[PDB]
RNA sequence: GGAUGUGUCGUCGCGACAGCCAGGAGGUUGGCUUAGAGCAGCCACCCUUCAAAGAGUGCGUAAUAGCUCACUGGUC
RNA sequence: GAUGUCGGCUCGUCGCAUCCUGGGGCUGAAGAAGGUCCCAAGGGUUGGGCUGUUCGCCCAUUAAAGCGGCACGCGAGCUG
């Protein structure tokens, strides 16, 4: 993403393929303005658990991590994006999404595996080593089995945020 | 081969739901006689591949 | 011949043909002769 | 898209103005086309080029390429569609050069050919439509087929060669 | 469908979407693209229909409960006040409000259920996919 | 609502693709439900041979068959 | 300081969501006899019993016994 202009008047952004965004941490709060296509292709991969090189016009590579993204309504195309400069030891609480691998021993019996909470926020992600995904064992589940956060293997060097007894995934009964 | 399995494991009919409640369970020895009687009906080429052929039938039957 | 305001496919033989300002559909199966006009 | 075009000695292509006259041993046939659509005989064979490459031009490209091939094959060997008379009591005679129908109808249907098309009977139970212009040959033979459309129970009337006509059946 | 207890009457006003989100409580969702009034009965229309296409699962969520009573004309005349207390309940819906959402099933199995449960609706709709992460 | 009507931006993947000649499984009549085999519905969608034929798409019969596609080679 | 009200009789005309006559597609259309849909207002669309009836039921027939409008057409035209 070769960031360039960064004014306060979006008059030179809206007609063209550009999207407004801002990056900050504490010391510097300079408003930005990245490209549409550039972001709609990067954010699809790293989402909010992956940092990407942000070089401003002139030669300034600043590492940042997507925080929150407001979405334009009525249209899938986003309109504003928030970034957060990576600190290096402790910076902010990052949300990590929960996937599912391997067929359960409940899906076959008749039931169906349903994820209660798709995105699971943790405490202290640790820079340089942000968990971009999270693999949870689901095969050990049968009919009515509830797998909380106290059952999910840690990335390493990271801690949970939600209630230890909060059901993340559960196999619902058929029909 | 289904008729042979229903006589060996002593299966009366089968299983409407092979995903919840199965039937019985046999051994590989009973498979040996099956691939030995229905040889003209089998290609499969030596040994195991014929052995793995019958397995696929019992798997979707409830054995 | 069945006149339907919503002429869509029904098999893998229905072929939409744009003639003189009309939406038609030719098909081996004669019961699949839909035409908006 | 189509570029190959079979040209042989017996034909004569004349790209004069908008009227593309073509001569042959079977008879001279005229086939008009467009002016913007470039076309000429380059070297030995004939090529049909097009100004622009979208649809309004490509749609006419293959169009002309084929029609010219039809005039060539028409003046070289000629077209002859072979029909068939299938059914009970179905037959056809000949009166000089006009085809005489006789299929179920109380009164025989007389079909007279236009200028340039000639009928032929091998058989009481076969029809043969010969002509020069490939369009006329079809346009004429067709009329013959319209006389009695193959019914979806016995497949009577007139057909081609063998037509594939599956029977629905009563019953 | 219908509320268990309320005041009774109401009014009428349509502003832009407020509390509608791209995805939650499942993987696929169905969003409106025109403001209108979604009758209770229309919701039964959609729900039942999607249950015909889904033998088992029960993973069909409907978080657009109607909370809007509407009046009606009893016979004729105009010499009277509030007419027709009990008619039907309608749930307001603005472009970008998620009405329906399913999961467990595939892609094709979802393009049918929303489709079908789309022809009943007074308005147009489009089916979306995941890649939204606002609040949680 | 529907559609190979066009113009202009985007997102997925591919010696093709369409056509033409040829081949098409052996386990198998899969297990099951019923008066009763790719194609009413429950369940799976496993193995082998191979340059290769997915227990499977549509039409069909009371079931059968048959006619084809997905997959392979050749000719442009 | 007035736009005469229902029905009937009389006299017509018009539209097409066609009652029957014509020209087609499909059919669980063999044929015959139908169903349904598309095109088409040229012409036709009966006589009686009960009721003020408009409707409707019934008798006897017919290819058919269409559905609306024209101030629910028409009272300086008639009945009342
Ligand atoms: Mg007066
Ligand atoms: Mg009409
Ligand atoms: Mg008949
Ligand atoms: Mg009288
Ligand atoms: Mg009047």
């Amino acid at each position: 993403m070769e960031l360039t202009a960064k004014p306060r008047t979006p008059k030179q952004k809206l007609d063209e393929s550009m999207i407004a965004a801002v990056a900050y941490n504490k010391e510097n709060n300079v408003s930005f303005a990245l490209d549409r296509k550039a972001f709609d292709r990067a954010f699809r991969q790293q989402s909010t658990t992956g940092l990407f090189d942000i070089t401003v016009e002139g030669g300034e590579t600043f590492p940042a991590l997507v925080k929150a993204v407001q979405m334009d309504k009525r249209k899938r195309a986003p309109i504003h994006v928030d970034f957060y400069m990576v600190t290096y030891g402790e910076p902010v609480e990052v949300s990590v999404p929960v996937h599912t691998t391997g067929r359960s021993q409940g899906e076959v019996q008749g039931g169906l595996v349903d994820i209660v909470v798709h995105n699971l926020q943790i405490v202290a992600p640790g820079p340089r080593r942000i968990p971009q995904e999270l693999v949870v064992d689901v095969t050990k589940m049968n009919i009515g089995d509830h797998i909380t956060a106290g059952d999910i293997k840690l990335p390493e060097g990271c801690t949970l945020a939600a209630d230890p007894e909060l059901t993340v995934v559960s196999v619902l009964p058929p029909r | 081969m289904s008729y042979l399995i229903r006589k060996a494991a002593g299966i009366g009919k089968g299983s409407s739901t092979p995903n919840k409640a199965k039937v019985g369970k046999l051994n590989w020895d009973q498979v040996l006689e099956i691939a030995k009687t229905k040889m003209p009906d089998l290609n499969a080429g030596s040994v195991e591949a014929a052995a793995n052929t019958v397995a696929g039938t019992a798997r979707s039957m409830g054995v | 011949m069945k006149v339907r305001s919503s002429v869509k496919k029904m098999c893998d033989n229905c072929k939409v043909v744009r003639r003189h300002g009309r939406v038609l559909v030719i098909c081996s199966n004669v019961k699949h002769k839909q035409r908006q006009g | 898209g189509k570029q190959p075009i079979a040209v042989p000695s017996g034909v004569t292509v004349n790209a004069q103005d908008g009227v593309f006259k073509v001569k042959g041993p079977k008879g001279e046939l005229t086939v008009p086309y467009n002016t913007e659509l470039t076309v000429r005989q380059d070297g030995d064979q004939l090529l049909v080029e097009r100004p622009s490459d979208a649809q309004k031009h490509r749609a006419l490209h293959g169009l002309t390429r084929t029609l010219v091939a039809n005039a060539v094959k028409g003046v070289s060997d000629g077209y002859t569609i072979n029909l068939e008379l299938r059914g009970v009591g179905f037959r056809a005679k000949l009166t000089g050069k006009a085809l005489e129908m006789n299929i179920g109808y109380s009164h025989p249907v007389i079909i007279e050919p236009p200028a340039g098309v000639t009928f032929a009977v091998p058989e009481p139970t076969r029809i043969d439509v010969s002509g020069i212009d490939k369009q006329l040959v079809g346009q004429v033979a067709a009329n013959v087929r319209k006389v009695r459309k193959p019914d979806a129970y016995h497949g009577k009337g007139v057909r081609f060669v063998g037509e594939q006509i599956a029977l629905k059946a009563g019953k | 469908k219908r509320t268990k207890f309320r005041k009774q009457f109401r009014g009428r006003m349509t502003g832009d979407a407020k509390g509608g989100d791209y995805v939650a409580f499942g993987d696929y969702g169905l969003i409106a693209m025109e403001p209108a009034w979604i009758k209770s009965n229309q919701i039964e229309a959609c729900r039942i229909v999607m249950s015909r296409h889904f033998r088992r699962g029960g993973k069909i969520y409907i978080r657009i409960f109607p909370d809007k009573p509407v009046t009606k004309k009893p016979a004729e005349t105009r010499m009277g006040k509030g007419k027709g207390a009990v008619e039907y309940w309608v749930s307001v819906v603005k472009p970008g409000r998620v009405m329906f959402e399913v999961a467990g099933v595939t892609e094709e199995q979802a393009k049918e259920a929303f489709r079908l449960a789309g022809h009943k609706l007074p308005i147009q709709t489009k089916m979306v996919k995941r890649e939204v992460y606002d609040e949680a």
